[PDB]
């Protein structure tokens, strides 16, 4: 299964699971920095953000 | 003893004139004590800076509270408004020294 | 120094500018007459007349 | 390559003000004002050039000019009247923009403030410079009657107003130096705002509340962007609703027709913006009282952080100074309202009372409330 892994499984597989998904997110300390969740969801996608 | 400087005020006595205005201004409403919607000039904002950490960030969390009930133009319920005999001046005792200390600094400084 | 008394410091600071804030309102005047050949002010110098 | 180091040694450093600045949440829909101000300036700039490109300042051929814009010109008619209205929406604007100062005590950024009183002198310059240009027996009588109040200033009166004039009366030599004069200023109002923002950056913003909102911060991109999005479209779709379906509701119809020294209109009055000083300046008999009266009552907006008398900073929490706030308001609107009519012996007594009030409620009555409730709260 590793070995039928390329570059196109990946941009595939991640785009999936990863663009544009609304994500969890938790902090802890002094997260005064820490971007607000629409900056964070913006960050999902690119050219729209 | 309070209300107006006249032993009894418009709207019969004096001391629910206090009273009625505590209602009157809508702090409370918002959860905040009287002390918490001062203006912070450059003597408050020291008199804040010697706030214990249990009453800092208990002021916090007020203030914090209240913004967001502003944001969404809310209210408290009317069991969590500050009541008004409950409420206690928290920075007066700090605000004090601070014009006790301002006042023998500029006064010093004219001799 | 006398027991914290009202003001007489800034009393000793103000008379120290006196003799040069006189002199800077001259400034102010000559330079405002100079500007604009003010009538009634250039007719008691002896050059300019 | 750290995305959040995006292209700094540039001007974007700058443009942080815009999309990472820390503003308070429970911002009230009175602030979107400061952009919609922002876009009137670039509204009437971007009208006004295009406008420029048509005019003509000779008097033999200034009404003529603003004619053949409308009737010649594609779509020429419409830019006229966005011109012509976006004004009226730049003093909307501008009053509630001062009026949100006085009711949320904004005017503790001092440098702000004071910043700000010299923007509204600009624009009100600038306004009554431009109704000078169409040049249309409103425009040469309303520059008339105003530019002569300058006659009363003592030993140096005529000696400005003829230097204003550029001659012994309004005329073409007037006209030319004013549309010069409406040409330059607003690029100074440009400068002057983001001298304006400057001052104001660096202490942050307001709340309604008036606490400190700083442990309440949210970044300016996603919220208030689309926020300001939303108000400005409030804004076109008001002036749009102006222009498009009653044009000429707040112009006076006398001004179309063409400048006569000769002749005098039937009602002398200036545009509604200003009418609220007019009746300050006819409250006095007195020719020197007057002129002073309507500098002070403009210029009594740098003398309102040396009034402040409550220790709480906005007017939320202060009932009794929000009772005497739309007094004020609505004394304003009196003032308005009592401008544009004829000085008879119902609006006499009823100007002089307005104007006397005007002054007595924010020189008195404000400070003497603020000091009422300070008592009242144990401090
Ligand atoms: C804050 C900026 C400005 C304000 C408040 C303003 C205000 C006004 C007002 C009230 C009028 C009277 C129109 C009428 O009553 O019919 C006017 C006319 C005019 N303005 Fe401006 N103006 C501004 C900027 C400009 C600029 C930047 C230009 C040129 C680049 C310009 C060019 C003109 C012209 C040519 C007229 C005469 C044409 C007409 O009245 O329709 N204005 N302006
Ligand atoms: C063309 C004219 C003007 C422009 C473009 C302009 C622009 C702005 C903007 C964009 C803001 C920030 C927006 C906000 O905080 O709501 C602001 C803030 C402010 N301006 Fe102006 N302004 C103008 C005239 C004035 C005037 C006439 C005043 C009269 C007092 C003034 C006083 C203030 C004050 C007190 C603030 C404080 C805002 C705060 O407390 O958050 N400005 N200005």
């Amino acid at each position: 299964r590793i070995a039928e892994v390329d570059a196109r499984v990946v941009r595939e597989v991640c785009s999936k699971y990863f663009y544009d998904q609304c994500p969890a997110v938790a902090g802890f300390g002094p997260i005064e920095q820490l971007p607000d969740y629409n900056r964070i969801r913006s960050g999902m996608f690119w050219l729209r953000f | 003893m309070a209300g107006r400087p006249a032993v009894s005020a418009s709207s019969r006595w004096l001391e629910g004139i206090r009273k009625w205005y505590y209602n009157a201004a809508g702090f409370n409403k918002l959860g905040l004590m009287r002390d918490d919607t001062i203006h912070e000039n450059d003597d408050v904002k020291e008199a804040i800076r010697r706030l214990p950490e249990n009453l800092y960030d208990d002021r916090v969390f007020r203030i914090k509270r209240a913004l967001d009930l502003s944001m969404r133009q809310q209210i408290l319920p009317k069991e969590q408004w500050t009541k008004y005999e409950e409420d206690k001046s928290y920075l007066e005792p700090y605000l004090k020294e601070v014009i006790r200390e301002r006042k023998e600094r500029e006064e010093w400084a004219k001799k | 120094m006398l027991t914290r008394f009202l003001g007489p410091r800034y009393r000793q600071l103000a008379r120290n500018w006196v003799p040069t804030a006189s002199l800077w309102g001259a400034v102010g005047a000559v330079g405002l007459v100079w500007a604009t050949d003010w009538r009634l002010i250039l007719d008691w110098v002896p050059y300019i007349n | 390559m750290t995305n959040i180091r995006k292209s700094h040694p540039l001007m974007k450093i700058v443009n942080n003000a815009f999309i990472d600045l820390p503003a308070p949440s429970n911002i009230s829909s009175w602030w979107n004002f400061g952009s919609l101000l922002g876009i009137c300036l670039i509204l009437q700039i971007l009208t006004g050039l295009f406008l420029a490109m048509h005019y003509t300042s000779d008097t033999t051929t200034a009404f003529s000019s603003v004619t053949h814009i409308c009737r010649d010109v594609n779509y020429g008619w419409i830019i006229r009247y966005m011109h012509a209205n976006g004004a009226s929406m730049f003093f909307i604007c501008l009053y509630m923009h001062v009026g949100r100062g006085l009711y949320y005590g904004s005017y503790t950024f001092l440098e702000t403030w004071n910043i700000g009183v010299i923007l509204l002198l600009t624009v009100m310059a600038t306004a009554f410079m431009g109704y000078v240009l169409p040049w249309g027996q409103m425009s040469f009588w309303g520059a008339t009657v105003i530019t002569n109040l300058l006659s009363a200033i003592p030993y140096i009166g005529t000696n400005l107003v003829e230097w204003i004039w550029g001659g012994f009366s309004v005329d073409k030599a007037t006209l030319t130096r004013f549309f010069a004069f409406h040409f330059i200023l607003p690029f100074i109002i440009m400068a002057i705002a983001m001298v304006h923002l400057l001052f104001l950056h660096e202490t942050g913003s307001n709340n309604p509340t008036g606490i400190s909102s700083d442990v309440d911060k949210i970044p300016f991109h996603p919220y208030y962007t689309i926020k300001d999005i939303l108000g400005a479209l409030l804004l076109i779709l008001a002036l749009m609703l102006l222009v498009l379906f009653a044009p000429d509701l707040l112009g006076d119809p006398d001004n179309y027709t063409p400048a006569n020294p000769l002749n005098t209109p039937p009602h002398i009055k200036p545009e509604w913006y200003f009418l609220f000083a007019y009746a300050i300046l006819r409250s006095i008999p007195n020719k020197l009282g007057g002129v002073l009266a309507l500098a002070f009552s403009i210029l009594i907006l740098a003398l309102i952080p040396l009034l402040h008398t409550s220790k709480q900073r906005s007017m939320m929490f202060r009932p009794l100074s929000q009772c005497l706030f739309w007094a004020l308001v609505a004394d304003l609107l009196t003032l308005t309202w009592i401008g544009g009519q004829p000085v008879e012996h119902p609006y006499i007594t009823i100007g002089q009372l307005a104007s006397v009030l005007y002054f007595l409620l924010i020189l008195v009555l404000m400070p003497t409330a603020g000091t009422i409730e300070n008592k009242l709260l144990k401090w």
